[PDB]
DNA sequence: TACCCCCCCTTCGGTGCTTTGCACCGAAGGGGGGG
C-alpha cells in the first residue's frame, strides 16, 4: 500500500542499451540463485526481447567477504535519469564527515527492495543473466522495486531512512551520518571501541524497523589521518647537467600550475654543449631561483577551489615499485588533492589489482570529501582494464572512466 | 487441440505509421508459384485474407531454395523494420562444441516451421499486409495479413526464439538430469541416462513441444551419430568441422580471396596453425570484387602450408570440469599467433589464432599480453572460467616489461614453456645518463608549407651534422635527428631530444613498425649496447638543444 | 532487392594529443560460420 514516487529520464535521452559482458561459472551461479530468490519474492521479474532495454550485471565480494553480492552496472542508467537534485530529493553534503576520527561504511541498500518502483520505469532497469557456452538464450529480468546502485533509490528512499535515523541521532548529535548510493558513512570523533559500539547500536536500530553483502559488516576509514602528495624539487649539493635537465623540464611543467615559477637563471646553466654526466656548480643567481620557486610550490595554489556544479577528474600514474600518483581536479592545473598510495594488494605482482585498489580508494575519499565520485583517467589498455577489474572489485558503486597512455619525460609527481 | 502461445506485445516507433511499398514488377513463373503458397498459408490458418480496410502494403518476391526445385516465399519487410519498436536480442554468442560435456546419449532435433507456428501480435498484423498481382496485374490480385511471425521481420527471431526458451524452462527444470542446447529452432539434448530411458525423454520431449503447436518432424531428427550440430560433427568421444572446401582456382578476384581467407579463420578453430597474414595482405587495396589478384610468392607458400595442415583430418575433444585448462601459445612470425587449449596432452579441446595488429608500433610482449586476452575472453564464454597458461616468454623478461612499463599490464597465472621462437625485449633504455659517452644533442625541424626540412646534432666533442630533407614534416625530421646521432656515435650513447613524439615511441620497445625510419632506428638501436634518451623542453635555450635548433630551423 | 546472432580483416571518418600530423578506435562492409 505504498505509492510510488514517478521517475523520468532526461528529455531526449533513450534508456540504457548496453550488452552484457561474459562472466565466469561461479559468478553465473551466484548469480542465478540470487535472481531465483530475488524472483520468489517479486523483487524482479522475467520479460522478453519487446523491451529495448539491457544493463549489464555481474556480483561481486566485499573485502574480507566471503559471500556473494550482485552488482548492477546502472552507471548508463544513472547519467539518463532524471537529476533528482532539481526534484529537491538530492542528499545533502556535510562538510565535517571528512574531519572525523573514524568513519564507518554500511551497506544499507538491501531496505530499498521494501520500495516499490514506478511502474512506467521499471523497463529502464532491464537486465541479462547470460549462460556458460551460450547453452540458453539470455534470460532477462528488471526491477519491481529500487534496485541497488540505482542513483534515485537512495532518494527516492532518503524519506523513510531520515525517519528512521531520527533517534540515533538526537541521543547522538555528534555523529555525522551521510547517505551514498547503497552505502551509510557515519563518522565519529570517539574512542574506537566507542565508536564501533554506536555503529554496532545503529544497525540494531536498522533492525527494529527490519522487523518493522548483508548490513552486518563495516569498514573502517580514518580522513582525519589522510594525507597530500604535493610537488617536490630535488635537494642535491652537486648537479649534473642531466639533473638540471630533469629539474627545468619539471619547473617549466610546474609553471603551469604555479605561474610565478622561474627558469631563466637555471636554463642559462644549461647555455653550452656539455656531456650529460658533467658536475656544474649553480651561479649565484640560480640558487636563489631554485631557493624561490622551492618556497613557490610550499603555498597553495591560487584560485582553487571546489564547485558543485563540475565534475571530478582523476588521472593515475604508475610509478613503479607498487607506488601510485594521483590528482583530483574539476578545472586543469588546478588540483583540490594530490596524493600516493604504495604496498597495496597485488604490489609487485598484480598492476591490475593494484590500479583496481587505487581507483575504489579515490572515489573513497572523494564520495567523503565532496559527495562525488570522479570520472578517472586510467593509466591502462582498454581491453586490459575490461579483461580483468571485475575479478577485483570489492565495491558497491562503479566510478566513471576513460583510458589513456601518457610516457613520462618529466617524473613529475614522484622522483 | 494446442495449448496457444501468447501473444509478445508489439509496437511500432511513436509518431511512425506502417508500410506503403506497395509491389516491384515480377517474372510469371514467380507470380505463379507464388499464388499456391498463399493459398496453403491461408486454409492452415497462418494468413487471412480481408485487405480492404488496411492502407499498408510491403513488397514480396521467391527465389528457389538451395540446389532445390522448390520456390521459397520472402518478404521485403525493411520499411516496416525500420518502423517497428527496437528489440533486445536474447542471443548472446554461439555455442561451441570444445564446452560440451561428454553424454552417454545424444540427440539433435528441429522445431518445423518455427516463425509460423507462433502467433502474430493482434494490433500489429495489419502493418504487415502485402499485395500479389492476379495474372501480371491485367486484375487486381489478392491481398494478406500475417496471423503469425513472417520471415523478413526483424522482431521474428527474438519472439520465436523467446517464446521457444518459456516452452522448454518447465521441462529441463523437470528433468534436471537432461541437457539441452537451444539455438533458435535447433536443439542438442544429451544424456548419461540408458539410451531407452533416453529415447524415452525425447519423446516426452517431443510431446511436450507438440501440446504447444510445435512440431519435430522425423526428417529433421538425429538419431544416430554422427550428429551434424552447428556446422559441426559430434562423435561420442570426439568432435570436428563439417569438411572445408578450398577454392583451388588459378585464377583469383579480390572476392576469390575474401572467401578464402573467410573459410581458413574457420578452419582455425580446430586446425592447429592457420596462416591468413600474406593472403589478407593481397587484399588490403581500393581493388573491386571483380579484380584478379596474382598470388605473391610469400602468399603462395602462406596458402601452400594451409593445406598441408588441412591435408591430415583433425578432431577436437570434449570438456572435462574436473582438470585445469591449458592455454599454450607459439610466435608464427610477423605478429602472428596460434594457440591451443586443451587439459590432457595432445587432445585439443579447441585451437585458434590471434593475427590482430593495433598500433602503428609495437612489440612481440604487447601482443603476446593481447592475444592472453582473448585467449581469456573466449575460454570464459565457453568454460567460463580462465586456462593457465603456457607462453614462450621467460619470467625475466615479463618481468623487465610490466614492471617498468607505464601502463599497468598483467598476466594470469602463467609458466614459461620453451618452444622457439622466444619473446623476448630486442633492447632497453638505460635509466641513467651514461659517463664518458658521447652527449649527442639532437633535433630537426619542417616548413609548413614547403615541406621541406633538416635534422641533425651538435654532441659536446664538437661532433656535428645537418641533412636535407624533402617532403617531410616535423615528427619525420625529429625521428630523423635521432637516427642520425644513432648511425654517427659509438656502442654506447646519450641523446637528448626535445621531441614528446619521438620518445613517446623509442621509449616503448617496439621492436617492429608500419613506419621503415622507425625500423632503421629499432635496428640500431638492438646493435647499441647503451642508449640514454633524454627529453629537454624546446625554446628555452637549453645545452646543444639551442645550439641545434638554430641549425636546423 | 528479406530477418536475427557470433568471428576475422580492411577501410574510413571522427577524435584528441604526438597537434594542423599522427595515432587511436569504432563503425561498416567484405568474407567465414550458425538458425
Ligand atoms: O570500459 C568502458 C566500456 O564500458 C561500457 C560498457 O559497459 O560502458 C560503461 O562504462 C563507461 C565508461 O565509464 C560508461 O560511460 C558507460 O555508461 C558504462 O555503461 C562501454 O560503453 C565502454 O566501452
Amino acid at each position: 500500500p505504498i505509492e510510488t514516487v514517478p521517475v523520468k529520464l532526461k528529455p531526449g535521452m533513450d534508456g540504457p542499451k548496453v550488452k552484457q559482458w561474459p562472466l565466469t561459472e561461479e559468478k553465473i551461479k551466484a548469480l542465478v540463485e540470487i535472481c531465483t530468490e530475488m524472483e520468489k519474492e517479486g523483487k524482479i521479474s522475467k520479460i522478453g526481447p519487446e523491451n529495448p532495454y539491457n544493463t549489464p550485471v555481474f556480483a561481486i565480494k566485499k573485502k574480507d567477504s566471503t559471500k556473494w553480492r550482485k552488482l548492477v552496472d546502472f552507471r548508463e542508467l544513472n547519467k539518463r535519469t532524471q537529476d533528482f537534485w532539481e526534484v529537491q530529493l538530492g542528499i545533502p553534503h556535510p562538510a565535517g564527515l571528512k574531519k572525523k576520527k573514524s568513519v564507518t561504511v554500511l551497506d544499507v541498500g538491501d531496505a530499498y527492495f521494501s520500495v516499490p518502483l514506478d511502474e512506467d520505469f521499471r523497463k529502464y532497469t532491464a537486465f541479462t543473466i547470460p549462460s556458460i557456452n551460450n547453452e540458453t538464450p539470455g534470460i532477462r529480468y528488471q526491477y519491481n522495486v529500487l534496485p541497488q546502485g540505482w542513483k534515485g533509490s537512495p532518494a527516492i528512499f532518503q524519506s523513510s531512512m531520515t525517519k528512521i535515523l531520527e533517534p540515533f541521532k538526537k541521543q547522538n548529535p555528534d555523529i555525522v551520518i551521510y547517505q551514498y548510493m547503497d552505502d551509510l558513512y557515519v563518522g565519529s570523533d570517539l574512542e574506537i571501541g566507542q565508536h564501533r559500539t554506536k555503529i554496532e547500536e545503529l544497525r540494531q536500530h536498522l533492525l527494529r524497523w527490519g522487523l518493522t553483502p548483508f548490513l552486518w559488516m563495516g569498514y573502517e576509514l580514518h580522513p582525519d589521518k589522510w594525507t597530500v602528495q604535493p610537488i617536490v624539487l630535488p635537494e642535491k649539493d652537486s648537479w649534473t647537467v642531466n639533473d638540471i635537465q630533469k629539474l627545468v623540464g619539471k619547473l617549466n611543467w610546474a609553471s603551469q600550475i604555479y605561474p610565478g615559477i622561474k627558469v631563466r637563471q637555471l636554463s642559462k646553466l644549461l647555455r653550452g654543449t656539455k656531456a650529460l654526466t658533467e658536475v656544474i656548480p649553480l651561479t649565484e643567481e640560480a640558487e636563489l631561483e631554485l631557493a624561490e620557486n622551492r618556497e613557490i610550490l610550499k603555498e597553495p595554489v591560487h584560485g582553487v577551489y571546489y564547485d558543485p556544479s563540475k565534475d571530478l577528474i582523476a588521472e593515475i600514474q604508475k610509478q613503479g615499485q607498487g607506488q601510485w600518483t594521483y590528482q583530483i581536479y574539476q578545472e586543469p592545473f588546478k588540483n583540490l588533492k594530490t596524493g600516493k598510495y604504495a604496498r597495496m594488494r597485488g604490489a609487485h605482482t598484480n598492476d591490475v589489482k593494484q590500479l583496481t585498489e587505487a581507483v575504489q580508494k579515490i572515489t573513497t575519499e572523494s564520495i567523503v570529501i565532496w559527495g562525488k565520485t570522479p570520472k578517472f583517467k586510467l593509466p591502462i589498455q582498454k581491453e586490459t582494464w575490461e579483461t580483468w577489474w571485475t575479478e577485483y572489485w570489492q565495491a558497491t558503486w562503479i566510478p566513471e572512466w576513460e583510458f589513456v597512455n601518457t610516457p613520462p619525460l618529466v617524473k613529475l609527481w614522484y622522483q | 487441440p494446442i495449448s496457444p502461445i501468447e501473444t509478445v506485445p508489439v509496437k511500432l516507433k511513436p509518431g511512425m505509421d506502417g508500410p506503403k511499398v506497395k509491389q516491384w514488377p515480377l517474372t510469371e513463373e514467380k507470380i505463379k508459384a507464388l499464388v499456391e503458397i498463399c493459398t496453403e498459408m491461408e486454409k492452415e490458418g497462418k494468413i487471412s485474407k480481408i485487405g480492404p480496410e488496411n492502407p499498408y502494403n510491403t513488397p514480396v518476391f521467391a527465389i528457389k531454395k538451395k540446389d532445390s526445385t522448390k520456390w521459397r516465399k520472402l518478404v521485403d519487410f525493411r520499411e516496416l523494420n525500420k518502423r517497428t519498436q527496437d528489440f533486445w536480442e536474447v542471443q548472446l554468442g554461439i555455442p561451441h562444441p570444445a564446452g560440451l560435456k561428454k553424454k552417454k546419449s545424444v540427440t539433435v532435433l528441429d522445431v518445423g516451421d518455427a516463425y509460423f507456428s507462433v502467433p502474430l501480435d493482434e494490433d500489429f498484423r495489419k502493418y504487415t499486409a502485402f499485395t500479389i498481382p492476379s495474372i501480371n496485374n491485367e486484375t487486381p490480385g489478392i491481398r494478406y495479413q500475417y496471423n503469425v511471425l513472417p520471415q523478413g521481420w526483424k522482431g521474428s527471431p527474438a519472439i520465436f526464439q523467446s517464446s521457444m526458451t518459456k516452452i522448454l524452462e518447465p521441462f529441463k527444470k523437470q528433468n534436471p538430469d537432461i541437457v539441452i542446447y537451444q539455438y533458435m529452432d535447433d536443439l542438442y539434448v544429451g544424456s548419461d541416462l540408458e539410451i531407452g530411458q533416453h529415447r524415452t525423454k525425447i519423446e516426452e520431449l517431443r510431446q511436450h513441444l507438440l501440446r504447444w503447436g510445435l512440431t519435430t518432424p522425423d526428417k529433421k531428427h538425429q538419431k544416430e551419430p554422427p550428429f551434424l550440430w552447428m556446422g559441426y560433427e559430434l562423435h561420442p568421444d570426439k568432435w570436428t568441422v563439417q569438411p572445408i572446401v578450398l577454392p583451388e582456382k588459378d585464377s583469383w578476384t579480390v572476392n576469390d580471396i575474401q572467401k578464402l581467407v573467410g573459410k581458413l579463420n574457420w578452419a582455425s578453430q580446430i586446425y592447429p596453425g592457420i596462416k591468413v597474414r600474406q593472403l589478407s595482405k593481397l587484399l588490403r587495396g581500393t581493388k573491386a570484387l571483380t579484380e584478379v589478384i596474382p598470388l605473391t610468392e610469400e602468399a603462395e607458400l602462406e596458402l601452400a602450408e594451409n593445406r598441408e595442415i588441412l591435408k591430415e583430418p583433425v578432431h577436437g575433444v570434449y570438456y572435462d570440469p574436473s582438470k585445469d585448462l591449458i592455454a599454450e601459445i607459439q610466435k608464427q612470425g610477423q605478429g602472428q599467433w596460434t594457440y591451443q587449449i586443451y587439459q590432457e596432452p595432445f587432445k585439443n579441446l579447441k585451437t585458434g589464432k590471434y593475427a590482430r595488429m593495433r598500433g602503428a608500433h609495437t612489440n612481440d610482449v604487447k601482443q603476446l599480453t593481447e592475444a592472453v586476452q582473448k585467449i581469456t575472453t573466449e575460454s570464459i564464454v565457453i568454460w567460463g572460467k580462465t586456462p593457465k597458461f603456457k607462453l614462450p616468454i621467460q619470467k625475466e623478461t615479463w618481468e623487465t616489461w610490466w614492471t617498468e612499463y607505464w601502463q599497468a599490464t598483467w598476466i594470469p597465472e602463467w609458466e614459461f614453456v620453451n618452444t622457439p621462437p622466444l619473446v623476448k625485449l630486442w633492447y632497453q633504455l638505460e635509466k641513467e645518463p651514461i659517463v664518458g659517452a658521447e652527449t649527442f644533442y639532437v633535433d630537426g625541424a619542417a616548413n609548413r608549407e614547403t615541406k621541406l626540412g633538416k635534422a641533425g646534432y651538435v654532441t659536446n666533442k664538437g661532433r656535428q651534422k645537418v641533412v636535407p630533407l624533402t617532403n617531410t614534416t616535423n615528427q619525420k625530421t625529429e625521428l630523423q635527428a635521432i637516427y642520425l646521432a644513432l648511425q654517427d656515435s659509438g656502442l654506447e650513447v646519450n641523446i637528448v631530444t626535445d621531441s614528446q613524439y619521438a620518445l613517446g615511441i623509442i621509449q616503448a620497445q617496439p621492436d617492429k613498425s608500419e613506419s621503415e625510419l622507425v625500423n632503421q632506428i629499432i635496428e640500431q638501436l638492438i646493435k647499441k649496447e647503451k642508449v640514454y634518451l633524454a627529453w629537454v623542453p624546446a625554446h628555452k635555450g637549453i645545452g646543444g638543444n639551442e645550439q641545434v635548433d638554430k641549425l636546423v630551423s
